[PDB]
């Protein structure tokens, strides 16, 4: 009795819509919930988590747990890079596959700051300092100590601390970026080199963790490139 | 009278009585990394003057390019990723009383301009020469990778006489000798890499030809000095 | 202020509506083989399967849209004229009768859920509660459904979702007719427990959590190279 | 269950309609907007704009700026006509491309007053009169000096003032008038010679400007007769 | 009093829909090139993009309304009898994946927005939010996308807002059948900064704002002519 019109857009199956669908089970208890814990209700926690960032990602190595494995040389030149990767989270391999870029290839843009923590697992009685130095994207990487030292640098000393959490800031002319392939670079330098109770044999090494910070966000969910399927599995 | 205006270590004269063209009725500002100022690059950085002719069509500035070598706020366009700035266009004239014509100075922001040839794009060269004022024609430009500077459409495919919807200034040489034109900064994004974008464009076109009294100077120079105003950029911190 | 984490949550990165199965049933046929059917699971699409593994226990609700189109076949049949056609979507819960032939009692559907459809109209839509004896579904099952066989570890009936079966409730017309359902799933009102890492090696079997070990990420030239 | 009928006009697509649209990315947050400067919410602003006015539509001069100048030559008859225009902002070749026009020619109905400025750009030591005369429609332009005094006009002192302004009524027996094809005629006369300090050898240039005044208003919608394709392109 | 100035607005004046693209795709065809595509453009309809253009930056919503029609071919086909036909119109955002084949894993859609019409109902109708990680769409860019390229002269990311996919679900008959498409464009909830001359001169590529040089306006015999 009531008129209704045509309104364009019915009858149509769109994927996208939150329109309620009749039970089929009805009139059919669920048990009730049980007090599991754990509960996450947002990916960002997973995304806030450190996880150990493969940086040795030399050929050969990926398939040992020596790609997480920073190397650094019982003697070498002073002023020498330890390693340097660049500052994009969901493109270069080396943060690809962490927790944080895991989270990342989930999405299409992405904001926020990223935390980098650098531990020496070397011994209690080694000493020896460290240039933990970032770049600014557009800048390119620093080619020699001084270059690193001029711009932004921490000192890491390996007697004080072994470990040095490294907060990479948010540098872009949008809101959000693609997770997609500038973003920075982080690169070490031997500022010293490793002091040590002169009577070891085996070198030290360094694990690097990424993590996210509270002002993390992912805007446009979308399917991973990393998991791949020609059809069902069964 | 006569009104002495002082930015840095530069000085600049102008009259009492000038009009003041503020851009779209907006002063420029900061966006109130951390963005950081640089109050050192508010200088009147005076282009080399061009002298109206009269047989001169028009000149344009690409501004961001144009203060791309004027010592510092070039150096800031080559030192920082991003960079924001509102400009003090000041575009003064000098003739005396016996000379004649009319000017339309106008800033145009987003001034995209065609090529000569259709299937191809003007190059960096044509499109601003920096410092040095790239003239207009009035007649149609022939080359592989040269802009459409013809003055009737302005480079843009527009009626030259619609750019007064622009932020622009008329300068009748019997009645006025001086544009100060305020444009705030014009984009849609908050800071934009500036060596490779220019935000506005200022064209000066010669409506009324010029002409003068026998033995009067067949030139009038024509002077442009641009002060950057709340220019802030992308700032270096943490690691 | 903080830039908002609304489309981050698990409510929204997991209630994706995406197809999951598709199946052809014909219209006549030799045996009684002229239905399509299909177990549900939550392990045999990969990006789904990810998605969800990423958590250790779930609890949502499945909402199943199935969008049912039909071809007519080849030739030698003339004056064809099909009246309209009506499929039959059969849900069948856990423990419920399961059909071997098309015209089995279990379609009769004393207590087994039933959607008739004709087509034309908007494509048919069932809700799934919470099936399970348990307080959740559990994604991983690090035990045996029975300690006994080697065979039955990381099985266990808690999971069962039930079985879903569709046919033609009427042929139409003599001639050859082949109906596609294609299932779409969306889970609603999901809690999710106990975060996992995201699967690294590609998977193998849907039943299985067996892999081919794999490089933990792509490699490169040097630990100082930077493209 | 709730009873409803046909309503005739159900299941069609009115191009002109108001419905609401199903959002095809729902969740997805936009970017907030930011104070850009020029906020235009309305066509008028652009036509309430001075444009220059090309009058000297000369044969060859169309495609040169020369359209725009009014040439005051240095010596001529008394009472000679320096130009003249019909008042049909939509309709005229020498207004219709103004931003006034090119606005009017993207609608059918206009109403309002017309608002032409007249600027000399002569020498400051150069003084004359002009007869700024306005014909009203139906009138007829006018043949000679007298004729323009006897009816609607100023005296321009090119001396006193370089500008001068004159807003044309709205005569009309409807509302609206269409856009297409009366107006009414403005022409200037010599009223008096250019007088200079008696040296020069070029001529004068006169600019005329047109702009709608705040009682503007324009009904209804259409195509522009200006741009055109034979599809599209790309 | 004053007139009424309110369909001389910018809502008014932009907000209206219009055709801007139509494609025709086959039901069979030899490679899988039935499908229709459309990269949303505003620079393709010459009035539409003298409209925006007449502003430097828009910010707006587009609401897309599809008139789907399907023709039957030629002969040599008996017995057609075709069911009703059901078409996809799957919407590509921008960064997401692009399909090359008919049955291409894109038109599985896992995340690109997709809406299924079947004909003889009102047109499909989809709206796309502003997307851009700019604020605002820029009709004109005085600038490079890379300052190396003279080639990447007014060319910015930040105006791409996705493509359109249009096919046919099912086949329906054996034989020849071609479908239109007819995307009817509207955009919704305008702001635009900074007013622009309109065009004068004749547009020549969609991407770019080359042009012939035109003269302002038309010619007449006299400077004191009246007709």
């Amino acid at each position: 009795g009531l008129p209704t019109m045509l309104t364009p857009g019915s009858n149509q199956f769109l994927t996208s819509d939150d329109f309620q669908s009749p039970s089929a089970m009805p009139q059919f208890d669920v048990t009730p919930e049980m007090d599991i814990p754990g509960q996450v209700n947002n990916l960002m926690e997973i995304a806030e988590v450190d996880s150990v960032v493969p940086v040795n990602n030399t050929e050969g190595k990926v398939l040992s747990i020596e790609s997480y494995q920073i190397p650094v040389q019982s003697n070498s030149t002073n002023g020498s890079q330890v390693f340097g990767f660049p500052l994009m989270p969901g493109a270069s391999s080396v943060l690809n596959r962490t927790l944080l870029g895991e989270i990342l290839n989930y999405y299409t843009h992405w904001s926020g700051s990223i935390k980098l923590t650098f531990m020496f697992c070397g011994s209690a009685m080694a000493t020896g300092k460290f240039l933990l130095a970032y770049s600014p994207p557009g800048a390119g990487a620093p080619t020699t100590r001084k270059e690193a030292m001029l711009g932004t640098h921490v000192i890491w000393d390996v007697g004080l601390q072994s470990s040095c959490v490294l907060c990479i800031p948010w540098i872009s002319q949008t809101h959000y970026r693609y997770v997609v392939v500038a973003g920075g670079y982080i690169t070490c330098w031997y500022q010293t080199n490793i002091v040590v109770p002169a009577d070891t044999q085996s070198d030290c090494k360094i694990l690097c963790f990424v993590s996210a910070c509270n002002d993390f966000s992912v805007r446009m969910l979308k399917d991973t490139p990393f998991i791949k399927q020609d059809n069902f599995y069964q | 009278r006569v009104r002495s205006i002082t930015l840095g270590n530069s000085t600049i004269t102008t009259q009492e009585c000038a009009n003041v063209v503020v851009g779209y009725g907006v002063w420029p500002t900061y966006l109130n990394q951390p963005t950081q100022p640089d109050v050192a690059t508010c200088r009147f950085y005076t282009l080399e003057s061009v002298m109206w002719q009269q047989s001169s069509p028009g000149w344009w500035w690409k501004f961001p390019d144009a203060l791309s070598n004027m010592g510092l706020f070039g150096q800031n366009m080559q030192y920082h990723y991003l960079g924001r700035a509102g400009y003090t266009v000041h575009v003064q004239c000098n003739a005396s009383k016996f000379h004649q014509g009319c000017l339309l100075v106008v800033c145009v922001p987003e001034a995209e301009m065609g090529c000569a040839t259709l299937a191809n794009k003007p190059d960096q060269k044509s499109l601003s020469n920096g410092e040095t004022a790239n003239m207009f024609e009035s007649q149609n430009s022939t080359g592989q990778t040269a802009v459409q500077a013809n003055v009737i459409n302005a480079g843009m495919g527009v009626g030259v006489g619609n750019l007064t919807i622009f932020p622009h200034q008329w300068i009748n040489l019997r009645t006025n000798n001086s544009a100060t034109i305020v444009m705030p900064y014009i984009n849609s994004v908050p800071m934009d890499n500036m060596f490779r974008h220019n935000n506005f464009t200022l064209m000066i076109i010669p409506f009324a030809p010029l002409s003068y009294s026998t033995g009067a100077t067949t030139y009038v120079p024509i002077t442009v000095t641009v002060a950057p105003m709340c220019a802030e950029y992308n700032g270096l911190r943490l690691a | 202020n903080y830039h908002s984490r609304s489309e981050s949550t698990v409510e929204n990165f997991l209630c994706r509506s995406a197809c999951v199965f598709y199946t052809t049933y014909r219209n006549h046929g030799t045996d009684g083989d002229n239905f399509g059917y299909w177990v549900i699971n939550t392990r045999q699409v990969a990006q789904l399967r990810r998605k969800l593994e990423m958590f250790t226990y779930a609890r949502f609700d499945l909402e199943l849209t199935f969008v049912i189109t039909s071809t007519q076949e080849q030739s030698t049949i003339q004056g064809q004229d099909s009246p309209v056609l009506t499929h039959q979507i059969m849900y069948v819960p856990p423990g419920g009768p399961v059909p071997t032939k098309v015209n089995s009692y279990s379609w009769q559907t004393s207590t087994n859920p039933s959607v008739f459809w004709t087509e034309g109209s908007a494509p048919p839509r069932m809700s799934i509660p919470f099936i399970s004896i348990g307080n959740a579904y559990s994604m991983f099952y690090d035990g045996w459904a029975k300690f006994d066989k080697q065979g039955t570890y990381g099985i266990n009936t808690l999971n069962n979702m039930g079985t879903l079966y569709m046919r033609h409730v009427n042929d139409g017309s003599p001639g050859p007719i082949v109906s596609t359902v294609r299932i779409y799933f969306k889970p609603k009102h999901v809690k999710t427990w106990v975060p996992r890492p995201p699967r690294l090696c590609q998977y193998q079997k849907a039943g299985n959590v067996n892999f081919e070990p794999t490089g933990v990420t792509e490699s490169r030239t040097d630990i100082t190279t930077m493209q």
